[PDB]
């Protein structure tokens, strides 16, 4: 190291270095002119006296704002910091009708839609106390969620008017956030201080549960597997924060599930709030560009160091539209669509943005090369014949736009890895979540693709009638015999079964293809017969 | 930003003072500061130079141009190094003459470039005409050519120019005057006009060995017989059989390299007659006869204490000079030239130079210069002469003889012997200091019969096409094989060195090989033959 | 001397190789750029959109099943060409569609670019403005000034043979009975105005025609889009939404 | 972007080192980086060059111009490639002479440009005078021309200049001196002044084949008989019939391309006599006699390890050199020149080059060079000579003979035979090593009657205008048809190649073809005619 360092500083030898050790020059070039200042603070960041001095120098600047705080402001802030748990006594007193006795004796542990924590809530109610009862359970779910302002903000991406919850709750949520928005009126900008760095510990499972499952070395949790890491760093270039960031002031040891250590720089124009408990609240809708991704060592344990610089969200927003145009123009020629179509429009407002956009350039490449060309064109033609567009997002499906409107029932909300809306003919792919079954993201697409393709095949048989390939007596029966010869998920019903069968018959691993051949021979010739219609 | 370069010669200051080298990276060449470990394995030379001289040597090529190769591709390789002046050195070589009266003596000649002693910067050569009798009956030149007391002879020779320097000449060709005796100038060879459109690259001839040599007499109408020569003069020539060829330094223009497009054009503004004075007054001169016993002269740039600008040149110690100018190297850290250790050579110095070196040798407390060789400083203007220690030398520093003992080992390898002659294999350098051989026959009782018993009948040794020397007995015999009066009679062969040769009949016109210093060279009996 | 090398050098030394097929995409996109954007919005608003094929234009699903009879086309210069050889066709119907054959030589040469711009002008006059009958007296008035003018070869440049034989000045009745001939003259003028190298030729032989088109493309095309939007109920209704919301 | 370009030659650095090519896009020409897959099918050549040389070859046309075509449209095609030096090569061709005394022997001559061995960079040719007797009664030239012991003959010849190089000469035309024997220079043909205002494009004559050739004797008053010649000279000429024509390299100025208007103007500053030295010291020289048994010389740019700038040139492998310099190609991956595989040729090397290649053959552990051809690196200054292996050659590398087996095989196609002669169709190359034919008649019992039984009566084979060889019996007969004493008598015909020919009557003036080695060429009985 020292040798390389020496050659770079001495003006006359710099060129010699670049000729014989290109890589060495590159490393040292970026090292001595941005990363070295980042390195200085962490050394001082070890001395408790320096940390205390930094915290104090920050206090006086926010003294006037703090001294002018009212009771309503402090009370509101208190709720944001602590998650609010729902009270049972309130919900029980809110029903009062016949449904509770009916509910009394129901096979609780038989609903896949419910999650573990929600079953426990139901079990506590049960201690107190294939039909029409699981639909009543759907309504109850939209009422047992905890009151969590911060949680609502990422699911909705900042679009506060989302009709995904009860109107009264909706009114309650809108008022609290707007009031908080007024509270953060003081900008950080001052003549008293330059570059300030703050830290925040975050769990990798919050960004991508697909990578988080194999990120940590299977044997020794203190080491990180280099192979998966290389994929993660590849396209992580920028991010946007729409919700309320809770940041620390001095680095502190992190909990077990937090393997990301963020280093965020601020701009004098960023609006922000000071907290007496050594934390800062940043304004919502902030954009961040990622400058570097590296592995660091701390207290015998491995971590991921991530820096970031706050910039106006609009500057990042410009990147998303230009990205939108590049991908749509490329596939219109490869498919044969009209020059100006809005097909792959994607709207993302979260922390892992940059990977979602680049991952589009991969799901479709695997999508085309693996499916018979004439099927794509014919089905794409069908899709354009209506207003449907592909939509890649990083917010929960019930909050995008299209899904809520057409279903119309409040309780008709559904969130999952993928979804297909026949009425709107659109394919939705939520990147951030991880399929409890699927192995990768491509398979998630093909599954949703199966649901869409099935609709056109049914459309070609008869134009007036809207129906699927199933419900025709020549297929319902077929599901009763071989329906249980594959994965248990497809056994759920006919619709998922067709979609389930479709990916496997077109999987990239020929072995899987052979399996479906020798386990459901009848279906195999049947599927080849609907696709013939071209 | 400055990366200062005061001398404005491409290389920055620090590089020139400390050491640099150019090294090719796949296809692109760049200049780099000397790194000890990565360049030594690559066989690169460590250059040094002056940060205040556009051309450290002071010759017309910049410090940068020389090492980079952007230069007239004819400059000899060893002169690419920034501290060796590149300039031309032209002398004249006369191949053969012919004589008659205003019965034609047509003899072949051999010439060697000379240097004598306080020796000065002016080129001269020296021809020596062979005395051996090509014709048996051509005893006494005065009569083979009808020369009378009131007659005049005409001289008609062939010459070629040889460039033994380090740079090419282009347009001009030097004026050169023939001189017999001490000061009798017979003729001045005209400077032909607009005729030397060809080039004299170092170590080349003009015209090349494949073309007729330039006839000295014009053969035109310029002068009917420019080289007249009175009787008394002819006599002087007969006793000395030697001439001198003095040549001046009026060369042509200079070939320069143009950076914009890489064209080498002969510029009519720069002329060697303006440069040579600079070189000759700011460099140390080293003369060496190592290669083939011919005087090769090189000049190295040394510091001159009295002059500010001159203290900038890198200190040059004698040891490195031999290394970079001639090819000396260090197989085992001991200086040697192709095997022959440095200790087999003499060091002679001009009186000025001698004094300076005696001082330098005192503050170091050493007596043998061969040890402290790497500690001897060169100042401007020393002149040094390094000659092989084993050979005898004459006044004009030409190789002329050797110790008899050395001569014998060169013959201890008899490849074959018969009654028709020897086909020997001698080291190419010795057979240029042997004038001839004396053949004799010895009676079984100690008598001695010498076959070629005439001063002018020694040239019996030819050279075969495979470099094997072959001695022919039948040449100056009676075209008869070799007879032996007794298979027990010893056959002795003798060699005669130059210094000990006779060039004219003696006082009483003796032709016998009596008073000739003869070295024993061979002695096999009849049975061995 | 050192100066000249650079200009020749830059033009010839393509630093990097775009690729085999990228060049194709880049050529077509640059061409359509020169046409004022406002025209493209009017085209999309009225329905069908341009799709660029790569092979023989004669054989494409959208066009194979329709208008087989109309194999005879006339280029801008009036000479007849077979459709298969030709590199751009358009069709007027319920689904207005315009198809352009991709090629790499639209920037370098111009005769090919001229036909594409020519086809855009025919769609504009026959399919867009016709929904509002926009060509009218002002266009007719300039038109009339060309026919009666001192030995103006301008007529030869824009009029077909049929026009050169109407003895008197043009009449508002004629345009109604015959509307293909007049719409054609508009199209040629539109084409010549867009193509830089031909701009000078147009203004030189038909000054008034150039003047008309200059003010038209300058500030009379935004008016075309707004008035077209005024027929769509939803456009009126979206308009109501915006106005009522802000001042509410 | 400021794409870097130090050599200032139009093409950027990266492009020159890795490979590029110029390709015409419909009507616009652009330069592109070599793409392996899309350019190869189009038959485009992959160029490479030096990023630090304005002209890799070092001749006056920049790297960019050669490949782009902005160049004197006369430069030969094969020299458009950046690695082939373009320069002129002028030698003199003498068609016929006439002699008399200050009754004129006028004989036609044939000349071939020569090259002999330690061969140097200077062009020379060699004429051979026909010896056959045009007149029956003209036995012994010494008497046909009234030459006396104290006489002098006058020489008056016609000559033409031949340019076999690759670039044009413009104003001047070179001086060249005629020489008989080893060193007897008879005359130097003046350099006519301001008269060669025309151009010599490669492979052209001056003056053209349609005009009278330049008379050697002035025919004016400059010298009454410039070519004087004492008697003794005439004797050597009678014994040898050989003359040498040595020419120097003083060509004219150079034609450069002007970017401003595309005008090709002759610049009076740059002169070929300044450039050739550069080329001759930085290129490998390849001599080939493949096409028509004439010596074609090409120069290829090779690297020179000792010089930084010179390592910059792209490495050049021997196999590729032959491909781009002469036209060799690979129909089936086997190097060949129009059918003839590379294996039918010899490789001869100068002692330096020989040694160098022996090294190259050692680090690869191979013995047959014909295999490892694509692995031989060329360095600067090697000289290589590729000659047809089937023909015999003389000291001056001229085609002189062949193995009898080849001679017979060349005749196995008898198109026609009668009693008046043969009309053959032979490969144009063989009839340059056949001096003539001996006709004889054979009695049914083994006798032998030779028709043209005189040493100087062999030129009996003419060539018809359709390339069919026709042998005429009545020429050196008695203008009578061919008689046969027996329809069963065989007629034998022998051919005599030049090398096996006699050029003068023997000791006792024998004229019979007895002691001449003759190869049998035909033998059909009297009735098989």
């Amino acid at each position: 190291f020292a040798k390389a360092f020496a050659y770079y500083i001495e003006p006359q030898h710099r060129d010699v270095l670049q000729l014989y050790a290109p890589e060495a020059f590159n490393y040292m070039d970026k090292f001595n002119e941005q990363e070295i200042n980042l390195s200085l603070e962490e050394l001082k960041d070890q001395r408790m006296l320096a940390r205390y001095e930094k915290w104090e120098k920050i206090k006086q600047h926010y003294q006037h704002w703090s001294d002018s705080l009212s009771e309503e402001g402090r009370g509101l802030l208190k709720k944001l910091q602590i998650p609010i748990e729902p009270k049972k006594d309130d919900i029980i007193h809110s029903l009062s009708q016949e449904e509770k006795e009916l509910l009394k004796r129901i096979q609780i542990d038989s609903s896949d839609f419910l999650s573990t924590e929600e079953k426990e809530f139901l079990k506590k109610l049960q201690i107190d106390i294939s039909e029409k009862e699981k639909e009543f359970l759907k309504k109850l779910k939209l009422d047992i969620q905890p009151y969590d302002i911060n949680q609502r903000l990422q699911d909705t991406g900042g679009l506060i008017d989302s009709p995904s919850i009860n109107l009264d709750v909706r009114k309650q949520y809108k008022r609290d956030i707007q009031n908080i928005d007024a509270l953060l009126h003081q900008s950080i900008g001052s003549t008293l201080y330059n570059k300030i760095y703050l830290y925040e510990n975050m769990n990798i499972n919050n960004l991508t549960a697909t990578l988080g499952a194999d990120l940590v070395d299977s044997t020794d949790n203190t080491k990180i597997n280099r192979g998966i890491f290389n994929e993660f760093k590849k396209n992580f270039k920028y991010s946007i924060s729409s919700n309320y960031m809770i940041v620390d002031i001095n680095e502190r040891p992190a909990l077990d599930n937090e393997r990301l250590k963020w280093r965020i720089q601020l701009s004098p124009d960023t609006r922000a709030g000071y907290l007496e408990n050594g934390k800062l609240i940043l304004q919502r809708n902030i954009g961040l560009e990622i400058k570097d991704v590296q592995i660091i060592k701390q207290s015998e344990k491995e971590y991921i160091r991530i820096d970031a610089k706050v910039v106006p969200k609009s500057k990042i927003d410009t990147k998303i539209q230009e990205a939108q145009l590049n991908i749509n123009q490329e596939w219109n020629k490869a498919l044969g669509l009209p020059k100006y179509t809005k097909l792959i429009t994607f709207n993302v407002h979260n922390r892992y943005a940059s990977n979602i956009v680049e991952s589009a350039y991969l799901i479709l490449n695997e999508w085309k090369n693996n499916i018979q060309s004439d099927l794509i064109k014919k089905v794409t033609n069908y899709l354009v014949d209506g207003n449907g567009r592909f939509v890649f997002t990083d917010i929960t499906l019930p909050n995008i736009a299209e899904q809520y409107t057409h279903q119309d029932e409040i309780y008709e909300q559904v969130h999952s890895k993928g979804l297909y809306v026949p009425e709107s003919r659109s394919i939705l792919l939520h990147g951030p979540s991880k399929g409890v079954e699927l192995r990768n993201d491509s398979e998630g697409f093909i599954h949703e693709f199966g649901h869409a393709v099935d609709d056109y095949a049914g459309y070609l048989l008869d134009k007036n009638q809207s129906d699927l390939v199933t419900n025709s007596k020549k297929f319902i029966d077929i599901f009763k015999e071989e329906g249980s010869n594959l994965t248990s998920y497809g056994r759920t019903n006919e619709a998922e079964f067709f979609a389930e069968a479709f990916r496997l018959m077109h999987s990239t691993d020929h072995a899987e293809r052979l399996k479906v051949q020798k386990n459901a021979p009848k279906t195999f010739q049947f599927i080849n017969d609907q696709i013939k219609f071209i | 930003p400055t990366v200062p370069d005061r001398d404005n010669d491409g290389i920055p200051d620090s590089l020139e003072v400390e050491g640099y080298t150019v090294d090719v990276k796949n296809k692109r060449t760049f200049l780099s500061p000397w790194i000890s470990n990565i360049h030594e394995k690559k066989g690169l030379t460590k250059y040094k130079s002056s940060p205040e001289k556009w051309s450290t040597a002071s010759d017309p090529y910049s410090d940068f141009e020389k090492v980079t190769g952007r230069i007239d591709k004819n400059v000899s390789p060893e002169a690419r190094h920034p501290l060796v002046a590149a300039y031309p050195i032209v002398h004249v070589d006369m191949e053969n003459i012919i004589l008659s009266k205003n019965r034609t003596i047509s003899k072949n000649t051999s010439t060697s470039r000379t240097h004598t002693s306080g020796f000065s910067n002016s080129n001269s050569s020296t021809v020596a005409i062979d005395h051996s009798l090509s014709l048996a009956g051509e005893r006494t030149w005065a009569e083979t050519m009808g020369l009378n007391t009131a007659d005049t002879a005409r001289l008609n020779a062939n010459i070629r120019y040889v460039n033994t320097g380090t740079a090419p000449i282009y347009n001009v060709l030097p004026t050169t005057s023939l001189v017999l005796g001490k000061n009798q100038t017979l003729a001045t060879i005209k400077a032909k006009e607009n005729q030397l459109s060809q080039i004299l690259a170092p170590n080349n001839y003009y015209p090349s060995k494949n073309l007729a040599p330039i006839a000295l007499n014009a053969q035109d109408d310029f002068s009917s017989t420019p080289i007249t020569m009175n009787y008394n003069q002819f006599l002087e020539l007969e006793k000395t059989k030697q001439l001198r060829l003095d040549t001046d330094q009026v060369y042509g223009n200079i070939a320069t390299y143009n950076f914009e497009n890489g064209r080498v054009r002969v510029d009519t503004g720069s002329n060697w007659s303006e440069v040579l004075p600079q070189i000759q007054e700011t460099t140390a001169r080293i003369i060496f006869n190592g290669k083939d016993l011919n005087l090769v002269e090189r000049r190295i740039a040394a510091v001159n204490p009295s002059d500010p600008l001159e203290t900038t040149k890198p200190d040059m110690t004698l040891k490195e000079a031999l290394k970079i100018a001639f090819g000396f190297n260090e197989p085992n850290g001991n200086l040697q030239y192709q095997g022959k250790d440095i200790t087999e050579f003499d060091f002679n110095f001009d009186q000025q130079t001698s004094q300076n070196i005696k001082n330098q040798l005192a503050e170091l407390n050493a007596t043998n210069i061969y040890t402290v060789l790497d500690k001897i400083k060169l100042n401007a203007k020393m002149n040094i002469l390094i000659r092989d220690k084993r050979f005898h030398y004459d006044r004009n520093n030409i190789a002329v003889g050797a110790d008899e003992s050395v001569v014998k080992e060169a013959h201890r390898e008899v490849i074959n012997s018969s009654t028709e002659g020897l086909l020997l294999n001698i080291d190419k350098d010795i057979r240029k200091i042997l004038s001839g051989y004396i053949v004799e026959i010895e009676d079984t009782e100690g008598l001695k019969e010498v076959i070629n018993d005439r001063y002018d009948m020694l040239n019996i040794s030819s050279l075969r096409q495979d470099g094997k020397t072959f001695i022919d007995f039948k040449k100056y015999n009676d075209k008869l094989p070799l007879y032996i009066s007794n298979p027990n009679y010893k056959v002795n062969v003798y060699a005669v060195t130059k210094e000990n040769t006779i060039i004219n009949p003696s006082e009483n016109g003796d032709t016998s090989t009596n008073g000739i210093k003869k070295i024993l060279i061979f002695s096999k009996k009849g049975y061995e033959i | 001397q050192e100066e000249h090398l650079k200009e020749i050098m830059k033009h010839i030394v393509k630093i990097e190789v775009k690729g085999e097929e990228a060049v194709k995409k880049e050529a077509a996109e640059k061409l359509l750029e020169k046409v004022p954007s406002d025209v493209l919005e009017m085209y999309k608003a009225i329905g069908g959109k341009i799709y660029i094929v790569d092979g023989d234009i004669t054989k494409h699903i959208s066009l194979e099943a329709l208008s087989e009879d109309k194999k005879k086309i006339k280029d801008i210069y009036g000479k007849d060409a077979l459709l298969h050889e030709h590199y751009v066709y358009a069709k007027e119907g319920y689904e207005p569609v315009l198809v352009i054959q991709s090629s790499e030589d639209y920037v370098e040469n111009t005769e090919k670019a001229l036909n594409v711009y020519y086809e855009i002008g025919k769609i504009l006059s026959r399919d867009i403005l016709s929904k509002i009958n926009q060509p009218y007296q002002k266009f007719l008035d300039v038109l009339n000034t060309i026919k009666n003018a001192s030995d103006s070869d301008g007529q030869d440049l824009l009029f077909t043979n049929q026009l050169k034989e109407h003895p008197t000045d043009f009449s508002v009745e004629f345009l109604e009975q015959n509307s293909n001939e007049v719409q054609e003259v508009f199209a040629k003028a539109f084409a010549y105005y867009i193509e830089p190298q031909h701009r000078d030729v147009l203004q030189l032989y038909a000054p008034e025609a150039f003047n008309y088109m200059d003010k038209f493309n300058e500030q009379e095309i935004n008016l075309s889009l707004e008035e077209l939007k005024d027929q769509r109920m939803l456009a009126r209704y979206e308009k109501w939404e915006k106005i009522k919301q802000h001042y509410q």
